[PDB]
This record gives C-alpha cells, structure tokens and sequence, in this order.
C-alpha cells in the first residue's frame, strides 16, 4: 500500500474444516488456530444485508438485502471470518 | 464580504451580507485563523423554520409554515423575548401538540363542514371534551363513567353551599348553577338589605324563589 | 474629514460628517493608531431602526418603520431619556409584543371592517379580553369557566360591602 | 507548500480492509494501524451535505 492506490492487497476467504493437517507455512500460521465448536443443536443464523452461509449441501448467498433462516439445522457451524452473522440465535433459549 | 468554499461550493459574497441556513456535514467554517464573526451550532443556539432577524426587542421575525406543528414554532418567535419568556413560549410550541395523552386509542371524531373544522368533540372516561370556535373556546367537564354522572358529581359540588361563607364575608350574593351547566345565579338589590324575590310561571318553570336577608 | 477603506470600499468624506450604519464583518475601523472618535459596537452600545441624532435632552430623533414591532422601537426613542427612563421604555418596546402568552392555541379572532381593525376580542378560560379604540381602551374581566361565572365572582366581590368602612 | 500556491499536495483516499499485509513502507506506516471494529448489527449512517 504505497501512494493512494493499493499495490496488490486482497480480502477474500474460505475455510478448511478438515481433520489432519499441519497448517503453518513459513513460520506464520494460516491466520488462526481453532478446534471444532461442535456446531448447532437447534440454532441458526439471520442474514441481513449481504450475508451468507454454506453447509449441509447448501450454498445460501444473499446480497444487499436480508433473509433469515428458520433453523432446521443439525450441527450447522454458523459464524465465519471469526465474526458472527450479527448474533447466534439458539431456538432453545431464545 | 465574507466567503466559504467547501462541499463542492464556492460561496463568495462581497460588500453586503448573506447568512447560511446550515444543511452542512463536516463543514470547516473558519479560515485565516479568524472566524466569520462566531460559529453558530444549531444544536445549542434561530430555531428550525424561523430565522433570527431580531430587533431591539430581541424578537425573531422571519419564519415559514409547512404543517400545523410548524405553525406552533412560527407563533413561538413572536411572544418570545427575555429568557423566562422564550422558555415558556418555547415549551408552548411543543406543549400545543396533539391531545396530550388522554388515552391510547385516539382516533379523530371531529365534526367538520365544507373543509372548515366545525367542532372537535372527544368523549371517553371521566371527561367529555368539546372544543369549539364559533361559540366560544373549549370546555371539558370530567365525569366518572357517564355524562349523567358528570352532572351528578357537579350537582354535589355545586355552589349553593358557599352561601354561608359569603354571609360572613360581608356581602351575601347567593349563586347556584346547575348540573348541566344550567345558569341559575342572579343579582338582587342588596346594598346591605332589600330582599331577593323572583316569580316565574307559565310553560317554562312555575317556581318562585323568595329570599329574605 | 474622516475616512475608511475596506471590504472593497473607499469611503472618503471631507470637511463635513457622515456616519456608517454598521453592516460590517471584520471591519478594521481605526488607522494611524488614532480612532475615528470612538468605536461603537452595536452589541453593547442607537438601536436598530433608530439612529442617535440626540439633543440636550439626550432623546433619539431619526427612526424608520417597517413592521408593527418596528413601530414599538420607533416609539421607544421618544419617551426615553435618563437611565431608568430609557430602560423602562426599552423594555416596553418588547413588552408590547403579541398577547404575552395567555395560552398555547392563539389564533386571531379579531373583528375588522374595511381594512380598519375594529375591535380585538379574545376569550378562553378565566378571561374575556376586549380591546376597542372607538369606545374606550381595553377591558379584561377574569372568569373561571363561563361568562356568567365572571359575573358571579364579580357579584360576590362587589362594592356594597365597603359601605361600613 | 512554498509561496501562496501549493506545490503538489493532494487530499484524497480509499481503504483496504484486507486480511494479511505488512503495511509500513520506508519506515512510515500508511497513516494509521487499526484492527477490525467488527461493524454493524443494527446501526446506520446519516449522510448530510
């Protein structure tokens, strides 16, 4: 990031929830190191302006408008990029 | 001759004045270290639809109307002068909003004829509200459950009782209204004493009230 | 012979006078270290539409009208003399504004005939206000709820009692 | 900024909200160094002039 413009920098991601893999490369890690939260019993995510979630054979991508989910999930991971959707909502406690 | 350039705007005045009506976001304001003559934050403070033309009597002059609520503010600038005055009038501007919370379910059962709002009735619980303009101002008598009960409670609280107080006060006048706002008080010849007689008859009210002093 | 040049203005007078009616922003005022004869800030202090022509009786003379509110200030310069006098009259200038807050909802139920404002009625609660000019000045008798009740309360407070005093 | 006029100076910007990048160049930083606020749940902005 030299003058005014940006050299090459890019902000995009995706996740490997795969069992068994060293992870760090050239001293640095991928960016973080976490074990499994052991996901969703009766929780879900509410997507507002451009929010998405992909799991259980489902790529649900909304963009520039909202669309909440009515649960019906089992072990659904929910948050990504460390941040949340705006707050997890377990239909058990509410 | 004062000027300001920002937000894609070169506003340059010269040898005469011209004030700005805000509508700014992050506007820098002063230059050359000096001010324009003083920054005026519309947050602390000239109130929305009325600008300070002000004269010796510190009264605001210019103002514009848009809605009834705006008319209140339009009025505000007139009876406002010294602190306590402008504060009272300032409050009266908002105070004169809609019916200040009588109940939740408020419609608008107002009587109107050919656009002109004739009368503004408003009945409910412990109160019938009647605002008129062609035969007075406003009248609101509290009841308890029914119109009748308003009359009842009034009849209980009626004036014919104070007659005893007035006796001691020095001048016995003796007044007594009626439940339905009926007017029955009159005036006798009483420099000190000279009785109080009156005899009504025929299709009206056959009742003669003779009172001695 | 006094002069001032600024704000794109070369105003040069010579051998006679000519005062300025402000309307300045950041105007420098004095030069050569000396003053014009004294700086006059219209903030502390000559009041808006009336200039100080003043004579031995320190009364202001010249004044201009524009609105009713201005007429008040126009009057002000006349009955104003010594401190306490000018202060009272100064207040009276604003004091004589619109109906000094009787109630919130104030319209203008004034009676008028062929442009000329005939009479100025104003009824409400504990008061009926009647300002006339063709048969007197102003009369305002406080009631309680109705006109009748005004008469009642008055009838109670009537004079036939003081006869003993 | 020599006499009266401006040599070349310019005030304009844009932001990189991108994950993973050293940032400083020639000792100096870009101008500031901040981590993510983790934005808006139910907030918004009011734009005026």
């Amino acid at each position: 990031f030299d003058r005014e413009g940006k050299g090459r920098v890019t902000g995009e991601e995706w996740l490997v929830r795969s069992v068994g893999a060293y992870l760090p490369a050239v001293f640095e890690e991928v960016l973080d190191l976490v074990d499994a939260v052991i996901l969703t019993e009766k929780t879900a995510l509410h997507l507002r302006a451009l929010q998405n979630f992909r799991d259980l054979r489902g790529v649900l991508h909304r963009t520039g408008e909202e669309w909440l989910v009515t649960v019906q999930d089992t072990e659904a991971h929910v948050p990504d990029v460390y941040e949340e959707v705006l707050g997890v909502v377990p239909i058990t406690t509410l | 001759l004062q000027n300001f350039r920002d937000l894609r705007g070169v506003l340059h005045r010269t040898g005469e004045e011209w004030l700005v009506t805000v509508q700014d976001t992050e506007a820098h304001v002063p230059d050359v270290y000096e001010e324009v003559l003083g920054v005026v934050p519309i947050t602390t403070l000239k109130s929305f639809f009325l600008q300070p033309g002000e004269r010796l009597e510190r009264g605001i002059q210019d103002v514009y109307v848009l809605s009834e609520q705006q008319g209140l503010l339009l009025k505000a600038l007139q009876p406002l002068e010294e602190g306590e005055s402008e504060e009272k009038v300032s409050h009266q501007a908002g105070d004169c909003w809609l019916i200040r919370g009588p109940l939740e379910y408020v419609p608008s059962a107002k009587v109107e004829v050919v656009e002109e709002r004739q009368a503004i009735p408003l009945d409910q619980n412990e109160g019938i509200y009647v605002q008129d303009v062609k035969t007075g101002k406003v009248r609101a008598v509290i009841g308890s459950t029914y119109m009748l009960t308003q009359d009842e409670v009034l009849w209980e609280k009626e004036l014919p009782s104070g007659v005893e107080e007035l006796l001691n006060l020095g001048h016995d006048p003796l007044a007594d209204r009626g439940q339905k706002g009926t007017a029955k008080p009159l005036q006798p010849s009483a420099p000190r004493n000279k009785t109080r007689v009156v005899s009504y008859r025929v299709p009206h009210n056959a009742a003669v009230q003779v009172y001695d002093y």
